[PDB]
RNA sequence: GAGUACGACCAUACUUGAGUGAAAACACCAUAUCCCGUCCGAUUUGUGAAGUUAAGCACUCACAGGCUCAGUUAGUACUGAGGUCAGUGAUGACUCGGGAACCCUGAGUGCCGUACUC
RNA sequence: GGGCGGCAUAUCUGUUACACGACAACGCAGGUGUCCUAAGGCGAGCUCAGUGGGAACAGAAAUCUCACGUAGAACACAAGCGUAAAAGCUUGCUUGAUUAACGAUUUCCAGUACGAAUCGAGACUGCGAAAGCAAGGCCAGCGAUCCUUUGCGAAGAAUAGGAAAUAUGAACAAAUCAUACCAGAGGUGUCAGAAUAAUUACCACAGGGAUAACUGGCUUGUGGCGGCCAAGCGUUCAUAGCGACGUCGCUUUUUGAUCCUUCGAUGUCGGCUCUUCCUAACCUAGCGCCGCAGAAGACGCUAAGGGUUGGAUUGUUCACC
RNA sequence: UCGAACCACCUAGUAGCUGGUUCACAUCGAAGUUUCCCUCAGGAUAGCUGGUGCUAGUAGAAGUAUUGUGCGGUAAAGCAAAUGAUUAGAGGCAUUGGGACCUAUUCUCAAACUUUAAAUGUGCAAACAAACCGGCCUUAGCCAACUGCAAGGCCGGAAAGAAAAGAAUUAGAGGCACCAAGUGGGCCUUCUUCGGUAAGCGGAGCAGGCGAUGCGGAAUGAACCGCUUAGGGAUAUGUGGCGUCAAAACUUAUGGGCUCAUUCUCGAUACGUAAAGGGUGUUGGUGGAUAUCCACCGGCCCCGAAAAUGGAUGACGCU
RNA sequence: UACUUUCUCGUACUGAAAGGGAGAUGCAAAAUGCAUCUGUGGUGUGCACACGUCAUUUGCCCAACACCG
């Protein structure tokens, strides 16, 4: 017949028994979907020029290797 | 966390009887006991704090290493005192055991060590 | 609370202060809102337009989004077991900057006030010596508290 | 509802890609055709003994049924389909 | 009468035995842990370590991979020092997609029958873990690796595959059968391909 | 020492009733051919420069109302922790801490910014 | 308990709810399945409710005029928020109530779907001098697969399927027809969605003290029995005997409420029989007190030792002679 | 054998329901809650739990504080401040009709009222992927423009690794992942609280418990008090005790008061299950008056105080 | 027991289907661009190891994660 609702008694226990697990920093998961989009796309342009800035950094830095 | 503990301010005696027989140091995250100053030189590799009079002088007056010293002894286990306790349940004010004696803890712990 | 829309139970939380009623002011528009900054989302009735919804009121986070009249705030919410980050997105009237690095940038910017003090020059502003040390006491003025008897008519 | 016989709307085409002039019908539904793919399964299930094959539905609730109108353009010819909400009376009439 | 509340769960699985019945692993395992205590050397701390992993956990290195990280770290070598001895705790495969390789001498715990030949004939050398006890008995010059786990199918399956953001992979024999709905937008919904966090 | 235009906080700036107001400016004021808009040149729009500080504005003054700020109320109400406390109970005190509100009383009654000007 | 009744079955504002959020009850107070081509969008102008002074017919109320008027009005609706050169009122033009590349998010939450909502980018626009505002009327007003059904994939190019022409019917080809992919619609109110009338006292099975009818328990509203206060009754007078208005309680011989124990069983009424207990005493033993002259008797105290019937009717406890 | 006979078969029909389920030790150890379900004796789901681990042993740590900076409308307060109630006197005199009206006050209130507003809470920050300081490269981001702004890098600098002011502490290895049980009837309690006359009643909030757990105490009691549990000793405690039962004051003091009660028999270990009222019983107090009166207040004791087996401070008893 | 051969799973996925079909770097901007073929696509964090320093600076970073291309 009739039983008991609703209960929180136990929960709050629960919750804590394997911790509260606290929030994960800013330099995790800061994916930029879903931002706004004029600078989004301004970005890329910028991120494909310094990946062949990256490119021609770590080639010159094997030149002044052979060298020395 | 009054009702569960008993504080107030040690004495120079307090706490040498304290470091002296039943203070045990943290060593290989192992609890042993202070036998000698070589193995508190050992310990704590400060160039300060070299025998058991440091770990006192440290303790009695606060000094810039008194939370290493502190945190290199294990927590101190005592006996029940002797005599009794008068009332566990209520404030030494009421009556009773719990919250601060201001310099009569070392009375209550002079039952203990 | 017998009914679980989007503003239930919000009655004294969406309001607003006595006297303190009408649209939101100049300076709020003015106060240019960037990426990486701590706001501090309350929502603001007499807009009612992106307003958070009511667990979001006290809270404040990182901003990861500005678009024209919104701000993307990512905010802490406990679940269960877990902390998880709701990125929330606003109207820019919601969101107040956060005074809440206020301390931590005035020790910083003292710690280049010193060292701008002792590499170079040698002026500094002496160290404050602490109340708590014993001192003698020179009684400029006595009492005697006794409890008088006409302490207890009244 | 009073809705006007007219619209103005985009229809988005190549011939139009602008605001042009719209003329309102209304959707209702066609005749359900013998030999659609379910229809035909559906004879073949009912032929037979076992009865009624298939679940008839009668519990009905909904009092009212969503508007949907078919705008075709004064332009290009072509129908372009909207949903209205849950109204008891649509009317359309260009008297205002 | 302690209040050890959280300290079971403090507690961590460590395993210092080996779940292998091989003979050889066994020797290793007596030869490497030996070497961990009796020297200060964090290399074979590592390699006994890894050794006492299971199969799942000593996952493969292909010979394209040690081919490629022994490149660009004999990039920034002197060219007087000759290169490491890369060693792997695992198995070295054979990689076809790559033809010619330097030669290379290479320690594993087992290599294929042609991921033996390829190293042998680019010049190279195929060693062992005794004879690599024998020279560099510390890890000195060494290259330690480990093989890739990630890309495996079980891993690929782990998840929910109908939460959003999860891109797992469903337990289905029938490749076709579990793509309607909750799969595609016209069948009522779509489960989210990207979330936050 | 003030004006005007734009202002930030948005009554310490408001409300009522008196008083005073250099210059210059604001402002009432004059007007209806065009621009424009009205039942109406009232508002509004245009075009003006005879008149007046009457009013707005500004400032000053009220045992003014309000507002603002301390103080009092008051360690009072209330409340976090405690008891094999007291009381038939209702409830109350104690112990370790935190600590109000109106009434009331005193004070004073806008403040800061840019450009141009007297 | 189940049945009837109802909806607490999907859902909205206030409160319960204990100053984040979250919180139950057939808990309290009301709503919801609709409504709108404007009651949407925008610009301009305006100020509302109400009161006060006034003006032919004209009064408390008709309309003109002036003053005061922080919203006391209004915003389709329940409620709460919010709002004054507006979010209200009037007017003017309008269709952003369309499309919106599978963008991201919030609320409910398993951090799933749905409903509702927020912050965007793209097309084409509306109003505006402009900045701007607008992809409904904020916030409740709604719905899977399968099936049916509609819209879009204009023709005209192409020595070739591409940067560009929707695709299939599997030996080919044309034209019909069916289908597929995309976006809707027709509906599941039991609202995450079976296609459903009773009866059984002729009854059955598996169970349940998770759950009712009998006792026991708790409670004691209700039913029995008192005290305290004293307006009144008693010719006079509060109390010889009574005692309204109040009030504090005892009692478990009533009944209600509950659901603790029992459904692999506690034999479920009343008589008849027989014994014992209790006292709140009808008779008997002593008494006090009277509005107690006697006689009868009212009230009370100590006392439960002893006694407490024969019948008519009714199955009766009861009732009634 | 009959509200559908008997026999064999399909058939070991099906059961979310009842019953049963066979060795030992060790290491860890719950749940009665969430969401959905023709769901409410059941499931799936998240949680709690075990096993396997993986990863660079103090890392991206915290059921706690402190300092800075936000959020709140409950307790209290108020009705002399809006709204909703609600008593009463004061006159304003023309503002009227058989207290309307106005102005200042007032008595008394509000879960669905509020100017104000706690305590307890709640968000964020407090220097090692980070902020800080001065160039450079890039961008079809923004602005009239760049020398400014926004973004992603690059180069160099500094770095109490966070001072002093009460200026933290940690039996503080951080971060991932796989696999899967049992449970999804709960119940009790301090406090807050709702329906009810009430209930060992029904329903919630925060925490702690029993469930699942003994042991030492309250004589007895799932839940109270103390304490939490390998197999044993010694010493010392806790809760509770010290007249006998029964260990301890062989009835302790070289402490003080109070109390007398004659048929469920004064009284006496919390939780824990008699009131209004009365007393020239006794013992203290307070305020008035002329050694005696008067009004009040407290402590213990008595009256109020009546049930069905003989009976219970646990028993005897104790004065 | 010893011995010997197509079929299946996997190395490539995607689309309803017709169908199509994944390297890096440099020059560079051609509606199939050209040339190289010892090579992590790039950035942040990241065992071991190599060279200095103090009582970790740096190089390469393996496995892995995050952000992108
Ligand atoms: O992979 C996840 C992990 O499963 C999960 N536990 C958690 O990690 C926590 C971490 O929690 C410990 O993880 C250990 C095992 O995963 C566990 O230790 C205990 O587990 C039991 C059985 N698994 C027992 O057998 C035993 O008591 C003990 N080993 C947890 O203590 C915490 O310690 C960290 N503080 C935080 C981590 N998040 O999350 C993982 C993420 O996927
Ligand atoms: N990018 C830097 C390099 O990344 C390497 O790893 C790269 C790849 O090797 C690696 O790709 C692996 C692939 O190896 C393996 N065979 C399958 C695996 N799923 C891939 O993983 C990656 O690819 C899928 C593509 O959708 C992504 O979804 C996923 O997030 C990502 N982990 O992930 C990285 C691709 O960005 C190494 N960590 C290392 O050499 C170096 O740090
Ligand atoms: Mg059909
Ligand atoms: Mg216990
Ligand atoms: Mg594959």
């Amino acid at each position: 017949a009739k039983s008991k609702n609703h209960t929180n008694h136990n929960q709050s226990s629960k919750n804590h028994r394997n911790g509260i697990k606290g929030p994960m920093p800013l330099h995790l998961h800061n994916s930029k979907r879903g931002s706004w989009l004029p600078a989004l796309v301004n970005a890329r342009r910028v991120r494909k020029h310094n990946q062949k800035a990256a490119l021609k950094k770590r080639r010159e830095r094997i030149a002044a290797f052979a060298a020395k | 966390v009054e009702p569960y503990i008993a504080y107030g301010y040690p004495s120079l005696a307090t706490v040498r009887a304290m470091v002296y027989k039943r203070g045990y140091l943290k060593i290989n995250g192992q609890r042993v006991k202070i036998t000698d100053n070589q193995m508190i030189k050992d310990k704590y590799n400060n160039a300060d704090i070299v025998c058991a009079e440091d770990m006192v002088n440290q303790i009695y007056t606060c000094g810039k290493h008194f939370r290493t010293v502190t945190h290199g002894m294990w927590p101190f286990k005592l006996a029940p005192p002797a005599g009794g306790m008068r009332q566990k349940r209520r404030h030494f004010v009421e009556g009773g055991d719990y919250g601060n004696r201001d310099t009569l803890i070392n009375r209550f712990l002079a039952r203990m060590i | 609370v017998h009914s679980y829309g989007y503003k239930s139970g919000t009655r004294h939380l969406f309001a607003k202060k006595f006297r303190k009623h009408g649209a939101p002011s100049v300076s709020t528009i003015l106060t240019n809102i960037k990426v990486g900054d701590y706001v501090d989302v309350v929502a603001d009735s007499a807009v009612r337009e992106g307003m958070p919804h009511k667990y979001y009121h006290g809270r404040t986070g990182i901003v990861w989004n500005v678009t024209p009249r919104g701000v993307g705030v990512i905010i802490n919410k406990p679940v269960r077991t877990r902390t998880l980050r709701k990125r929330i997105c606003v109207r820019f009237e919601h969101v107040r900057k956060s005074r809440c690095q206020e301390a931590f940038k005035a020790k910083e910017h003292q710690f280049q006030a010193y060292l701008a003090a002792k590499k170079a020059g040698k002026a500094l502003p002496p160290l404050k010596k602490s109340s708590r040390m014993g001192g003698i006491v020179r009684p400029k003025n006595v009492e005697v508290l006794a409890r008088r008897v006409a302490d207890y008519e009244a | 509802v009073n809705y006007p016989k007219k619209k103005v709307m985009h229809c988005g085409d190549a011939r139009c890609n602008a605001h042009k002039s719209f003329k309102v019908v209304q959707y209702k539904a066609g005749k359900a055709r013998l030999f659609a793919r379910g229809k035909r399964r559906y004879d073949r299930k009912q032929s037979g003994y076992g009865g009624q094959t298939k679940p008839v539905f009668h519990k009905k609730a909904k009092t009212t049924k969503k508007i949907v109108l078919k705008l075709q353009c004064s332009g290009c010819k072509s129908i372009r389909q909207v949903v209205l909400k849950r109204t008891k009376h649509f009317e359309l009439n260009d008297k205002k | 009468g302690v209040d050890l509340t959280g300290i079971s769960k403090k507690s961590r699985v460590i395993r210092h035995h080996t779940y292998s019945t091989n003979p050889y692993i066994k020797l290793l395992i007596k030869l490497y842990k030996f070497l961990a205590k009796r020297t200060s050397s964090g290399f074979n701390k590592v390699v006994y370590q890894r050794l006492i992993k299971s199969r799942s956990n000593r996952a493969p290195i292909s010979l394209s991979r040690i081919a490629v990280v022994m490149k660009r770290k004999a990039v920034f070598t002197a060219k007087s020092k000759a290169a490491p001895i890369a060693v792997v705790v695992g198995d070295v495969l054979d990689d076809v997609r790559m033809a010619r390789i330097p030669a290379m001498r290479v320690c594993a715990l087992r290599f294929s029958k042609s991921a033996r030949q390829s190293i042998v004939a680019a010049g190279g050398e195929c060693l062992t873990f005794d004879q690599l006890a024998m020279i560099a008995p510390t890890g000195k010059n060494t290259y330690l690796l480990r093989g890739r786990k990630s890309g495996r199918e079980s891993v690929r399956h782990f998840g929910a595959s109908g939460v959003p953001g999860s891109h797992s992979k469903p337990y289905a024999t029938n490749r076709g059968k579990e793509t309607k709905r909750g799969r595609r937008t016209g069948r009522s919904y779509k489960r989210k391909a990207f979330r936050h966090v």
